[PDB]
């Protein structure tokens, strides 16, 4: 029932790095502090990190399980937008911003970092193991899908798009929010996909892949508040963030068809502001009575 | 999740193989216990409350004036004494929702329902204090139900207008189309659904001033009046919902279409605008014989005869314009056109179906008009007269647009308390009183109309929860022949009413004198043909009620040949969409869609029982889907014989049958006499 | 291929390395010899031609009965005498394309150039014999040019209005909306070009009746008007053409300016509705500081106030509305509104620029109303005020919406004839009488503008072909001294007839006295500054003609004084869009865009080289994109100093320069004193 | 040194099918004859095959298997491109020309034929047969590929050349261009990757794998005589056919760096003539003149 829009919408939201002109962000990155621009770097490499597992690991695997040509080739296109656009796009931001052997020691750091590792390995544990033939561990792969494109970004996307929305950091701002774009319609449509093996289970097995859903979003969700003290409380922004992470955990849940499980909170009005029937002939004698 | 929610949603748990209706009336006391009383605004007396409401520009003071305070004090003492309560949780969440009257900011709840019934009672009886208590009885008894407009609105001065629907005629020119436009608009924000008829509008193709191949046809128009709708959406609250009627003998009449076509290009799609078509007899009579058909341009039609081409019948003249030269037509295929039409309402739901020949054989005021189109929700059914808007700094010759205001009766309210005469009168003349302190001041021709026709509506609820609850199936015959009588019950008191309405004031409806009520034709079938039950089990229902004879019909008719009726048009059946729930019926004399529905408000699920159902009577309460169409349609001419209007006639379609099965069930309609089929909801 | 085009088409074989223009010349002999003599309907005389034509609703009777036939020859004789040739076979081409009378058919030319220009100046007369020769003489030397609407329709019964510049002020009401949107499709059913004010309606998100968050904003009467242009395009003929002009302040700016961004949705975006934006000069002031700016909720500030926010002087009203916390504001970065401008004009041209100060401080009638929009080609600056539209059976009030009366001199053979006195006061009287013929029955605004202004527009052409031919650059010193010296003459001879027909007729343009010319303001600065040509070859160029002096002045301020003045406007230098190819002359005042223009008719390609192109001149006829745009503004400030109204002011753009340097050009326009800028062309 | 160059030509070519208006070919193919028509039709659904397997199949577990983030960003691209543009640009052309009974039909018609069926046997076997880390499997099913890209599709290719070339069809046409287009390139690429496995083996070790890769053609090359005598005979084109396909096989072998093995022959001449603005901020000193 929505493959095809799904394809119309992935298709003309295209875009390429080069399209924006990075430059002019230097201009006000050099006004930034230490910890803000130590933050950014560190939410950065989070992101690219992340988005990395996702271009050759997250949806490539789904691709490969998932049945039918026209799914098939939404998702080869998502792929393609992971590894050929977001991938060289987050490279360009870097490049930008830090010399070389910045970039090259923040890489080092956030590989070591603890809550990031957490949940890389989580999300790529998942994907692993993943077997043919069977629905159930497809649609536990595609939750985590779901969770890391409509949820375990947004604590990184905060940072973008708080300056984006206070008219600092415009450039890659723009860039920050194409992405954010596709990773929405990306979380989207693999919550659709997960939700049609949901809803071909019994009762006692949805019972059973909800409670893997909630466990899986709880794990997550803790480890979420630890990489968020670690980054933001340097900046003085984890409790707005922390707010971010529980308004996108909501969406990943609607998105898997499941209800929101954190109360409605307002958001950061600065990151807000970045934000046929069968023909059949008639055979006369249908004219009388 | 609030307490009541979960009780109302403890109903789908069984419990020993059974639903839990009964857990249904717990969480009303718990929506009541927990949040009705809780967010309710209490006052020392009722006077504080009415002044509160007064000041703070919540109730308008003229209605409240007429009456002392010791009037208004023994009204709300009347409507209290019933102990009304909501025997499910849909109902009051639907009244403290969408009907009861909250603060400013939307906070607190200022009007309870026993509040507003007796406002609205108060403004329904215009300063008599014994009519407000008999209106404050029949709606706390919810015997009668106002419409939507009525009574959300009556007696509040940030209302808009108590008329729910509005028919315009557009004549074939650019200043009457604009005027449509803007008549659309201000009917719009006024928050009525407005229907116009496109039929008089030349189609593409046809010369503006001896330049041919010039107009847009009907479609630019759609196009208009679609943005119109878009623009005037009730201060952004209701989506502004309009109608277009096209004649299917009209040229444009396959782009018409073409609107509601799910690949029809953005130049031509048309979203938030109904389409309706008016088929005649003859479209039927051409598609029937397989013989290839014409359909015309207005225009030329209109040069060669001075008239417009659904001004005059098309039985009649349509040989006469396929042989005429001097008029220009295309050939088309009337089987494919209505396969088409069955394709599009299998897609979409549309268009709207309207029987022409089928509305004015029975028609009683063809004199001044003949019926060329319908309302919004296709039960509305009267004649209409073209407005002739000229140039600015000319004079405008005001025609008739229709405008009928709305109220149902509770069919299974009405018949247990035995009291189809006195809820049929006092319904009449609330409906009266809407129509007289109706006064739009943008729309002259729909001003004219409603005080020259006095055209109101009075509509049935709760036919199917009545049979139901009463352990007789829709599609049976017994249902039909309780329908034929208490309908013809509703209509015999209604035209007494009405002709007693005429007698009390003096006056008839304007041209009531060509009329069939004036030349006694209306009641021939009635005092010829005897509507009692012809059911040992339905006359004992009508048990303790004087069914009347044709000795009755024929007194009544004596009667209003001797003091005319007051109105031109008084029964039409609304669909009556979410004042049912409010009221515990099922949705108009339509069968249930459901048994029990499930409808997402906020984050949260709600489960609504239909009225009364319960393990005895499961069955009875058969879903619509899984019904005969066939059946219902009988039902609903057996129906439509007693209502002078339409009714909202909604096909109820299996996704297994073709477009075939959705013709053979129109052209069943057609030949069984229905006026009007509003929807093909396909399940 | 016919045996012209493939002449024209050997314009670019160049021989000696030099273009064969004189080919062209040739061509012409060919259209004649080939196509036009062959397809042009021949009469025995001029009686049985005029007999024909007016029998056969070509003509009009009314205004050929003023005359005697022997007038009426004597008229086409002196037509006829100058045996007129075109010296292009695109003049030629153009009006028996455009403009020549054709048979309903279509297929032979009823009209030559000088039976057009005879019935022209027949119309122009009014039954004057010797006028009607004085204006044969005037339109055959090609010394004035009627607009495209005057010069195709008078004195032609199928015909559509004179007049195709239209301004409307839109009120913040419904009833005001629906009325400008159906003055839009009426004046675009008469063939004119409309532009609206949406400035007075309030943004989106403000109150209807004390309900917040209501409004769609000025972006859904965009829709509607766009939807409304669409639907009037001339039967079918041209697309609807249609302006909507806000203030820079509103808050719908961005909105507004987003109906024209490519990534903008359906529902977002106008495709022809072109739009304007108006800037004031406070808020050039606040991007110079870099302070941020405030757009207004125009329904806060006229509640607070009783006046609309663009009817105040927003100078000295932006402080108290920032510092009133009953007026909404959003908090803008209008550096950033300015880079979007740019952006967007890059993009599309739009939107066209209106500098409100630049254009109120030479304002003469900012008593009856300061300069507030301007029309679809953004030179009309006139004041206006708006209509309030009341509901049906209510009296209107009705305001003033612009129309002024187009007409352009040919600057060239204007000059070359030594006749700019003569030629500005028969075009003058001309206009007048178009504007005394014109009645329009459904613009009740626009009609009451149109009796009491009195106001035209006399624009001029050829400038840049007058200048390439003079061996003149149109960025020279000389150019701009002899831009000076001939609008000063032509502002001089056109107040000169105003205040003569005000003292034949007895009347002036109601509320003269409070304009300018009355208290003698406006002739300030040429009571003191002298305009004669600094540059002795301008001054040689005005040779054998009176250049006023201040002492000439003086006794024009003298006698407009003691007359008065008839016309409120009397100079707009309109685009002159396919005029310029009849009269053989480049379009405007602006500098040409290519030398030699490629165009496809048909199949077949054709060549057009600027008028007077050769080898000598080659290099002074420079394209409009390789010059210093800061050049082209200093002469259109030149020109815009002796224009009571605007000037149609195109930016030509490279595709090197990005939105900086746009916004440079603009920022130096609003310095040196530009009205309105009319579109950014990328080359 | 080759694949940045080779991601920016890819990204460069990027297309969709609606940016092409079919209509225009509505009367062009109505005056084909029957058999004409039916040959079209069967060409191109053998076409939509292969993209289909390319896109699902082939690029994705290439680009699984082989190392290096912007390697594997092209092949994710050129994956894309076979499923979500190629193979649906087909039913565009099939659905403004043919109805939806002859359109259900061809599809049917893909499932029974014996040499399509063959030949995606072939190839799709050689793709499912690549075992991680082991170089020699990962070489074979390159060759596969090269021969889809490079070899296989140009009996499909033929006959949309063949009517461009004499101005029909020309819309068709213009879109079957841009495929072959982008196919030139991708056989191109996935070769170079086949030579670098092919020049690490011991002279033995390549004289096999020449054995196998012509070995395969010889087999491919047989089947694809049999598919195209059944498909251009009723219209009188088989020989003419096979001159292009041997002709564009010696394309193949060159693009894996061995030796032409057909004889060069004329190949029909009709087939042969078948083939925002910058934005700069404003400074204080642009508001004063
Ligand atoms: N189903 C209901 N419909 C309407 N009002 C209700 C309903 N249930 C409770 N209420 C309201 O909440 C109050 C709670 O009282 P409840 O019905 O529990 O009985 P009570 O305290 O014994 O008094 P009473 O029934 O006489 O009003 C009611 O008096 C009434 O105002
Ligand atoms: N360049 C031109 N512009 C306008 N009309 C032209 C032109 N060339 C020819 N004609 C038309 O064709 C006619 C023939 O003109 P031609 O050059 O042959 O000689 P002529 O002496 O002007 O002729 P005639 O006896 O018609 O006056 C002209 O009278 C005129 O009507
Ligand atoms: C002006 C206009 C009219 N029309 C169509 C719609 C109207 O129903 C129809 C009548 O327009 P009219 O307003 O009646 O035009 P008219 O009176 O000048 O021409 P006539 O004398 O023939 O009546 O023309 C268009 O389609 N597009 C247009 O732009
Ligand atoms: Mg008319
Ligand atoms: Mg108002
Ligand atoms: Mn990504
Ligand atoms: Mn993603
Ligand atoms: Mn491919
Ligand atoms: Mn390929």
């Amino acid at each position: 029932d929505f493959t095809q829009m799904f394809y119309n919408q992935n298709v003309k939201q295209f875009w390429l790095p080069e399209e924006i002109a990075l430059n002019g962000d230097l201009l006000t990155w050099k006004y930034l502090g230490k910890n803000e621009q130590d933050t950014y770097m560190k939410v950065l490499a989070g992101l690219t990190l992340l988005d990395t597992e996702q271009g050759n690991t997250g949806m490539p695997i789904v691709a490969e399980h998932v049945d039918g040509h026209q799914r098939k080739a939404v998702l080869n296109f998502m792929a393609m937008m992971e590894n050929a656009v977001h991938a060289k796009s987050y490279s360009n931001i870097f490049m930008t911003l830090a010399p070389t052997e910045t970039i090259n020691e923040v890489f080092e750091w956030v590989k070591q970092n603890k809550y990031l590792q957490k949940k890389a390995q989580m999300i790529v544990g998942l994907y692993k193991a993943i077997q043919k033939d069977d629905e159930i561990s497809l649609f536990k792969a595609m939750v985590a899908s779901v969770y890391l494109e409509s949820f375990l970004f947004y604590s990184g996307f905060y940072y973008p798009l708080y300056f984006y929305g206070q008219g600092k950091l415009m450039q890659s701002g723009e860039i920050i929010n194409l992405i954010l774009r596709d990773e929405a319609i990306h979380g989207v449509y693999v919550g659709l996909l997960a939700q049609e093996i949901y809803n071909k289970q019994t009762e006692e097995k949805k019972a059973e892949l909800r409670e893997f859903a909630i466990d899986l979003l709880n794990q997550l969700y803790e480890n979420e508040l630890e990489y968020t003290e670690d980054l933001y409380d340097q900046v003085g922004l984890s409790h707005d963030v922390k707010k971010f992470i529980r308004y996108n955990a909501n969406k990943a849940l609607m998105n898997l068809g499941f209800d929101p499980y954190f109360e409605e909170e307002d958001i950061n009005p600065i990151v807000l502001n970045g934000l046929k029937a069968t023909v059949e002939p008639l055979k006369d004698d249908d004219f009388y009575f | 999740v609030p307490k009541w929610i979960q009780l109302n949603n403890e109903i789908m748990i069984q419990k020993d193989g059974k639903f839990q209706f009964d857990k249904d009336k717990e969480a009303v006391h718990s929506y009541f216990v927990d949040y009705i009383n809780q967010n309710t605004v209490f006052f020392h007396n009722l006077k504080e409350k009415l002044d509160y409401l007064v000041e703070n520009q919540y109730y308008e003071e003229e209605f409240l004036s007429l009456y002392s305070f010791e009037d208004i004090k023994e009204v709300f003492k009347t409507a209290y004494a019933k102990k009304f309560r909501f025997p499910s949780f849909m109902s009051a969440f639907k009244f403290y929702n969408d009907y009861a009257l909250k603060t400013n900011d939307k906070k607190k709840i200022l009007e309870r329902y026993e509040d507003r019934i007796s406002i609205v009672a108060l403004f329904f009886a215009n300063g008599d204090t014994e009519k407000a208590k008999e209106y404050v009885n029949l709606m706390i008894n919810q015997e009668y139900q106002p419409s939507t407009p009525t009574f959300l609105n009556a007696g509040r001065k940030r209302r808009g207008e108590l008329v729910s629907c509005f028919l315009l005629e557009v004549n074939d020119s650019l200043n009457d189309i604009s005027r449509a436009i803007d008549i659309s608009m201000q009917l719009s924000k006024l928050g009525g659904g407005v229907s116009l008829n496109l039929s008089k509008l030349r189609a593409k193709g046809e010369a503006i001033k001896d330049v041919e191949n010039a107009t847009k046809g009907v479609v630019g128009v759609m196009k208009l009046l679609d943005n119109a709708f878009r623009y005037a959406d009730q201060m952004g609250q209701r989506q502004g919902s309009g109608a277009a009627y096209l004649n299917i003998f009209h040229r444009d009449i396959n782009d018409f279409l073409d609107t509601k076509k799910i690949s029809a290009d953005e130049d031509v799609r048309v979203k938030t605008l109904s389409i309706g078509v008016v088929i005649p007899d003859k479209f039927v009579e051409l598609a029937r014989e397989d013989k290839a058909a014409y359909v015309f341009y207005p225009h030329t039609i209109y040069k060669e005869y001075g008239q417009h081409m659904d001004e005059m019948d098309m039985n009649e003249m349509y040989d006469k314009f396929v042989d005429n030269p001097r008029v220009k037509k295309e050939k088309i295929n009337p089987r494919k056109l209505l396969e088409k039409l069955a394709m599009l309402r299998s897609e979409s739901g549309y268009p709207y179906i309207m029987f022409q020949d089928n509305v004015n054989k029975v028609h009683a005021n063809n004199h001044i008009s003949k019926v060329k189109f319908s309302n919004l929700c296709s039960e509305v059914l009267q004649a209409s007269q073209v407005s002739s808007y000229t140039d600015y700094d000319e004079e405008d010759e005001i025609g008739l647009d229709i405008s009928c205001n709305l109220g149902s009766l509770n069919i299974l309210n009405v018949m247990e308390h035995k009291s189809i005469e006195k809820t049929v009168k006092l319904a009449t003349d609330s409906l009266t009183h809407v129509s007289e302190t109706t006064d739009i001041r943008n729309a002259p021709a729909v001003r004219r109309a409603n005080k020259a026709m006095k055209s109101i509506g009075l509509g049935a609820m709760n036919l199917h929860g009545y049979l139901a609850q009463n352990g007789i199936a829709y599609e049976s015959p017994e249902a039909r022949d309780f329908a034929n009588t208490f309908f013809m019950m509703v209509n015999f008191y209604s035209i007494q009413r009405s002709a007693e309405i005429a007698k009390e004031k003096g006056e008839t409806f304007d041209q009531y004198e060509g009329s069939t009520y004036a030349t006694g034709e209306y009641f021939d079938k009635y005092v010829s043909t005897d509507f009692s039950p012809k059911y040992e089990k339905i006359a004992n229902l009508f048990e303790g009620m004087h069914i009347p004879t044709t000795e009755d019909w024929k007194k009544l008719k004596a009667f209003v040949a001797e003091h005319g009726m007051y109105h031109s048009y008084r029964l039409c059946i609304a669909p009556t969409g979410s004042i049912s729930y409010v009221q515990s019926s099922t949705a108009s004399v339509m069968p249930i869609m459901e048994r029990i529905e499930e409808r997402t408000y906020g984050n949260s699920k709600t489960y609504y029982p239909m009225p009364g159902l319960a393990s005895n009577n499961w069955f009875f309460y058969k879903e619509a889907y899984d019904m005969d169409m066939f059946k219902v349609v009988d039902m609903i001419a057996t129906i439509q014989q007693h209502i002078d209007q339409g009714i909202s006639f909604t096909l109820f379609l299996k996704d297994t049958m073709t477009t075939r099965d959705l013709n053979r069930i129109d052209l069943y309609a057609h030949h069984r006499g229905i006026k009007t089929i509003y929807y093909a909801r396909t399940k």
